[PDB]
RNA sequence: GAAAUGAGCGGAGUAUUUGAGCUGUGCACGGCGCGCACGCACUCUUCUCCGUGAUGCUCCAUGUUGGCGAU
RNA sequence: UGCAAGGCCGGAAAGAAAAGAAUUAGAGGCACCAAGUGGGCCUUCUUCGGUAAGCGGAGCAGGCGAUGCGGAAUGAACCGC
RNA sequence: UAAGCCCAAUUAGUGAUUGCCCAUUAUUCCUUUGGUAAGGGCGGAAACAAAGGAGAAAGUGUAGCCCUUCCGAUGUAGAUGUGGCCUGGAGGUUAGGACGAAGCUUAUGGCGUGAGCCUAAGAUGGACCGGCCUCUAGUGCAGAUCUUGGUUGGCGU
């Protein structure tokens, strides 16, 4: 398949909303925690500070969730889950799960060329010829 | 500089009341930037002289007065101004300008410099072009000499905004930068 | 120790957030209890006639329906 | 006001006007107050009996009670966030009949003056034209407003 | 297809009915806007005649005092006292550079005196009204703010059979008429741009050398830099 | 930038969906949300909006109450017309205190086992709202009723109970406990049973 | 150009009726104890008409000219 | 036969004219349940004690508290927003 | 011969408008999100093989049933909502794993506003475990002179 197309992917922000002042502390994760500090410069929204996640940063819903190939991603675990993506084929792409073994990925990658269903993590070498 | 004040003739009147069925119509000469200022200086003077308000008020006319031929005249701008100390000082102040509305504008520019008085603290009375033989101060009377002949010394000849430069070449009309 | 005694500062701004709720009309809560009593006992004699007139008028409005 | 009694701060308020002293007049006794009427509570010292409190002195409300020498009257008092209706009871000298609805009973009876001249007759007083229209001014007198020199010497 | 044929045979009638109502309202807006233009041009000639008949015999023509004011708000929403703040709500001036047409009677002037540091008002011309109604005039249709695009949408809004086009609204606004209130309460408050070229001083009256207060028809050149 | 001061206080609480977990109320909300928009009848507007309401706000009606208000409308009904279909969005309970009742046709959201019997034994009929969407689908010749919310215990406890005028009931598991001070004139005061307004 | 709703894209013509002039006759206006600066009533300048529902509920797909790109 | 009261019956009703003759981003009226707070502080103006105070205490409003942003080089509170 | 003070202009007695520089303001154009939100469509119109395409759910809330339109949006203390995220166990269902599960590692990208989720590579591991709906609780750390273990600069002082 070739993906269905739409307008260009805008992505209001590509920078991660990381935590305030996490770089100075090896404990602190980069996952966002909201400041409740009463004198916090990020919370009080100063000029030179990090931004905070907000409803305005949300993504264009016509183009939301689609990967850079042009496909939404549906995680599959075996061969019978390719059969859901037959009509929904130029919209969704298969993502073979990590715990699926190397033996069962042959059966999935053979039929996903037969049945013409894009896998996001499989048979990219073979899809390049045909 | 084609002056900043205009000669408004504001005509107005109190109102047809039933106390006063036909009221008195008043004429008023004012030098104002525009007619909205000129109408309000008129109702300032209707209040402080005639007990008339603008609410119970008619402006019958507020029209500009065109000037004259441009001729060098001598103007007596009999002018008064308010300061907090020594309030309501009145001076006479003969001037030398081409028009009557420009003569009052000069009076507002040196009541502002010699005495630091602003627009609303100045009332202007009886601007008239007087002849040469009535001018009393010699700093205005020195221009009635029929053979004046002064030189323009100590000048500031600047370039013409299209050919101005930053670095010219010291004996030369070039422009090495700009 | 010492503090601030009495202030009326925020209160008029607090009183107008949910409004000054205005007075209610003169047909609501117009109880005549506590009024001058000889005229209160008289008006009870009249309302006990106006109720049986209202019982008779509605009963007379039904016989002017079962015949028409 | 350092004391919070009933008549506190009522020095000038419960006083009588200059050369207006004396006991109340006979046209106050004969003035008959009826239930449902707008009266106007104004406390009358020289009675000093059945006076309203000092709050109810410019106030005006509806009579709800008439007793032999008393008038109940419903007066709105705003408290915090609400306007509750206080039913005070005074002596009859501390109420005046209110002329608040005088200008409404005037244009009501003008609407039975009109409609008694339109449906039956035709004679009407003419409608009044506005003085704000643009007429011509015939100047019977003109002056010059000029701020003379002699206006400053005073 | 037995049900679907009767629907498109009824849709066929509603197409020729909107095509008739479009050209019927095109004529009675072409005809009614000609009537008003004769009044705007002819009554303007009448006062040029009366002011010459006045001036020839030494008399004066007292012009009619203006009945319509245009009122724009020139200061923002901060630090406003509750008497001044309520009048700015009752004039529908809740944001900076909102503009409303009001009548110029005694109830409205005594509301405009109370909020002068926040507003700049004056007397509009015919072109100031029709530039505000055409370019920036919107309507309150279904509780929503929709822009005037055709005279059918105006006629659907007012339902008055006297206000059928966009020249009816500039008529009732410019010359007060019986329906000044319904036209202006019909529209949303006009939201203008800031003036190009600037403002001289927001904080002082127009007579003091600034911007607020009354401009005795000078408000047209100030709004002509905003519309 | 807009001076919208009292604009959140103009908002009200509407709740377009139901909180119920019943799959048969959700089918009537499927049916009457269809009829509310696709019909100009004010019946289906009110029947849809009253079906969303909570179980406390769907207070039940008694069968002797249906039998009295249907009587007082059949007094001034011409007897060529039959009678309306009584419809309550809520429960019909039986009334012991009213033995004989006419043949009325009642549509309720649930009937008792005994309110169902005394309707059909009087020659009547218990309907349901899918069955009312077929006969009178817009509510022609109906009589929409509610059921009483005053007289509840909770409504009788709403109030202060010790400010003047209030005759609400105190929250007390012991009845003879809160009866002394502030409730008898001999025990220093008794709250005034009446206050104007 | 995947419904181009136009004084603009089309058809169909030589005119349409907007102003400016110059005006008639009543009224209104301006002076008196006849004027009307052409207000209200009934030759110059300009393009004027009719056109196409959705049998499309929604979304997405169609230029030109180079540069790069040969597994 | 008047008066006061509560009803009943019929009438009229610019739904409020004209005189500057209102306006409204005007859904009105009820009720339940319960947080946090109950140290405030600054300012134009009015003001009290004080020699005074970046002092103490009040009045009307607006602010900071709780809020940045654009300006006054810097400044919780000023100017603009 | 101000880059100072007081007045005044806007390209200058030339013939009329607004010298120009800067905002989380204003106008307008996009996108998001929420409404006391407001309207429309949802009986598959006909027709169409491979060698013009897919969707269309009567719907609080989703990867929102699909479109069109309008308005609002910051906030401490606080309240609330969330087919909002995350952890241990239980009831059901649907699947993974010696062709490599859990765990660990990261210049492994992807996408979600975000909490987070998922893929890839380990020249890591060596046997268990995921997703969804419900049920349950010893369920989320950055600080308590926090507890216990280890480490570190001072310092080869
Ligand atoms: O029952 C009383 C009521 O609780 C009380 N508010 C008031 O009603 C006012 C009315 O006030 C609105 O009532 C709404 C809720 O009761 C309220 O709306 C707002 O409430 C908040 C939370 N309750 C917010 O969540 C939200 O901003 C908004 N819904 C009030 O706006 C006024 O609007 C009326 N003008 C007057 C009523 N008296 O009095 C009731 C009497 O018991
Ligand atoms: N009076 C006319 C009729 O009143 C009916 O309502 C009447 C009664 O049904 C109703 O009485 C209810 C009672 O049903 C319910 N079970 C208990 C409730 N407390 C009572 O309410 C009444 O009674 C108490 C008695 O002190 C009063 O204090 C209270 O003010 C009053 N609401 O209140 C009215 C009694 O005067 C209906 N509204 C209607 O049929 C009709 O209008
Ligand atoms: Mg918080
Ligand atoms: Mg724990």
């Amino acid at each position: 398949v070739k993906p269905t197309v739409s307008k260009a992917i805008v992505k209001k922000r590509t920078k991660r909303f990381t935590r305030h002042r996490y770089e100075l502390f090896p404990q602190l994760s980069s996952s966002w925690r909201k400041p409740r500090g009463e004198d916090s410069p990020v919370r009080r929204r100063y000029k030179g500070q990090k931004a905070m996640p907000n409803k305005g940063y949300g993504s264009d819903r016509a183009t939301k969730y689609i990967t850079p190939s042009g496909f939404r991603s549906f995680p599959i675990n075996n061969v019978e889950d390719l059969y859901m993506l037959v009509m929904q084929n130029r919209k969704y792409a298969g993502v073979i799960s990590h715990t699926v073994g190397a033996r069962k990925r042959k059966a999935i990658a053979r039929k996903a060329m037969e049945l013409d269903v894009r896998l996001a993590n499989g048979n990219a070498k073979l899809r390049k010829i045909a | 500089v084609k002056p900043h004040l205009r000669h408004y003739q504001v005509v107005g009147r109190e109102s047809p009341s039933e106390k006063n069925p036909e009221p008195t119509v008043y004429k008023f000469e004012v030098f104002a930037p525009n007619f909205v200022v000129a109408k309000s200086r008129f109702w300032r003077m209707m209040r402080v002289k005639n007990k008339v308000k603008a609410t119970h008020g008619d402006v019958l006319s507020c029209k500009v007065v065109k000037d004259a031929k441009l001729v060098a005249r001598n103007y007596l701008v009999d002018i008064a101004y308010y300061s907090q100390r020594c309030g309501y000082t009145r001076m006479v102040k003969e001037f030398r300008d081409v028009s009557k509305t420009g003569a009052v504008s000069q009076a507002y520019h040196d009541l502002a410099s010699r005495h630091r008085a602003r627009y609303h603290n100045i009332e202007v009375l009886n601007v008239k072009s007087i002849p040469d033989h009535e001018v009393k101060h010699l700093s205005i009377a020195q221009y009635h000499a029929p053979n004046l002949s002064f030189p323009l010394l100590q000048r500031r000849i600047k370039a013409a905004r299209k050919d101005r430069a930053i670095f010219v070449k010291k004996n030369t009309k070039r422009a090495v930068v700009a | 120790a010492k503090s601030k005694n009495h202030t009326n500062h925020n209160q008029s701004s607090k009183n107008h957030r949910n409004g000054i709720k205005g007075p209610m009309p003169l047909h609501l809560h117009n109880s005549k209890r506590g009024s001058w009593l000889p005229a209160l006992v008289n008006a009870r004699r009249v309302r006990k006639h106006n109720q049986k007139a209202a019982l008779k008028k509605r009963r007379e409005r039904i016989a002017a329906f079962a015949a028409k | 006001v350092h004391s919070y009694g009933y008549k506190s701060g009522t020095r000038h308020l419960f006083a009588k006007k200059f050369r207006k002293h004396g006991a109340p007049s006979v046209s106050t006794i004969l003035t008959n107050i009826k239930v449902g009427d707008y009266v106007d509570v104004v406390a009358d010292s020289a009675v000093r009996e059945g006076m309203p409190h000092k709050y109810y002195h410019g106030r005006t409300g509806i009579v709800w009670n008439v007793t032999p020498r008393g008038v109940g009257v419903i007066i709105n008092k705003p408290v915090r966030t609400r306007t509750l209706r206080k039913r005070i009871c005074v002596r009859f000298e501390h109420v005046r009949k209110s002329r608040c609805q005088e200008a409404f009973k005037a244009k009501e009876h003008q609407f039975q003056a009109y409609l008694a001249a339109k449906k039956a007759g035709k004679a009407l007083p003419p409608l009044k034209k506005s003085s704000r229209m643009g007429g011509i001014v015939r100047p019977k007198n003109v002056e010059v407003l000029a701020r003379r020199v002699a206006d400053y010497e005073a | 297809a037995a049900f679907k044929q009767q629907q498109t045979e009824n849709f066929k009638k509603a197409v020729v009915a909107r095509k008739a109502a479009k050209a019927a309202l095109k004529k009675t807006a072409y005809l009614r806007a000609r009537k008003y233009s004769r009044e705007y041009r002819g009554a303007e000639k009448k006062l040029v005649t009366l002011r010459r008949q006045a001036a020839s015999h030494g008399n004066y023509y007292l012009e009619a005092k203006p009945k319509v004011a245009v009122v724009t708000r020139i200061r923002g929403i901060a630090k406003v006292n509750p008497k001044q703040r309520k009048i700015l709500q009752l004039l529908r001036l809740r944001q900076i550079f909102n503009t409303v047409f009001v009548k110029m009677n005694k109830p409205m002037e005594n509301m405009l005196r109370a909020v002068e540091p926040y507003i700049a008002y004056g007397y509009p011309s015919l072109a100031t009204v029709r530039a505000m109604v055409y370019k920036r005039g919107y309507l309150k249709i279904n509780g929503q703010r929709v822009k005037i695009t055709d005279n059918q949408m105006i006629k659907d809004k007012y339902n008055n059979a006297d206000i059928v086009c966009a020249e009816d609204m500039v008529n009732q606004i410019y010359t007060c008429g019986k329906h000044f209130r319904t036209v202006t309460h019909g529209m949303w408050p006009f939201k203008l741009a800031p003036p190009a070229g600037g403002m001289r001083q927001k904080r002082r009256h127009f007579v003091e050398g600034g911007d607020y207060g009354n401009r005795d028809t000078l408000i047209n050149r100030f709004l002509a830099r905003m519309i | 930038g807009v001076d919208l001061t009292g604009i959140s206080k103009k908002s009200r609480v509407i709740r377009h969906h139901t909180y119920s977990t019943n799959p048969y109320i959700k089918l009537l909300i499927k049916l009457y949300k269809f009829l509310a928009k696709r019909t100009s009848s004010g019946f289906n507007k009110v029947v849809y909006q009253r079906l969303i309401k909570s179980r406390s706000n769907r207070a039940p009606i008694s069968l002797s109450r249906i039998a009295v208000v249907m009587k007082r409308k059949a007094v001034f009904t011409a007897k060529s017309k039959a009678a309306p279909i009584a419809v309550v969005v809520g429960d019909v309970l039986d009334d012991v205190r009213m033995a004989r009742i006419p043949a009325m046709r009642v549509c309720a959201l649930r009937f008792s086992k005994s309110a169902r019997q005394s309707i059909v034994a009087a020659g009547g009929e218990c309907l349901t709202f899918d069955q009312l969407a077929m006969i009178a689908p817009t509510g022609k010749n109906t009589y929409l009723l509610r059921g009483r919310k005053s007289g509840r215990e909770s409504v009788r406890h709403f109030g202060a109970s010790g400010v003047p005028g209030s005759h609400s009931k105190p929250y007390a598991t012991n009845r003879g406990k809160e009866t002394k001070r502030g409730r008898r004139t001999g025990r220093s005061y008794k709250r005034k049973a009446f206050r104007h307004v």
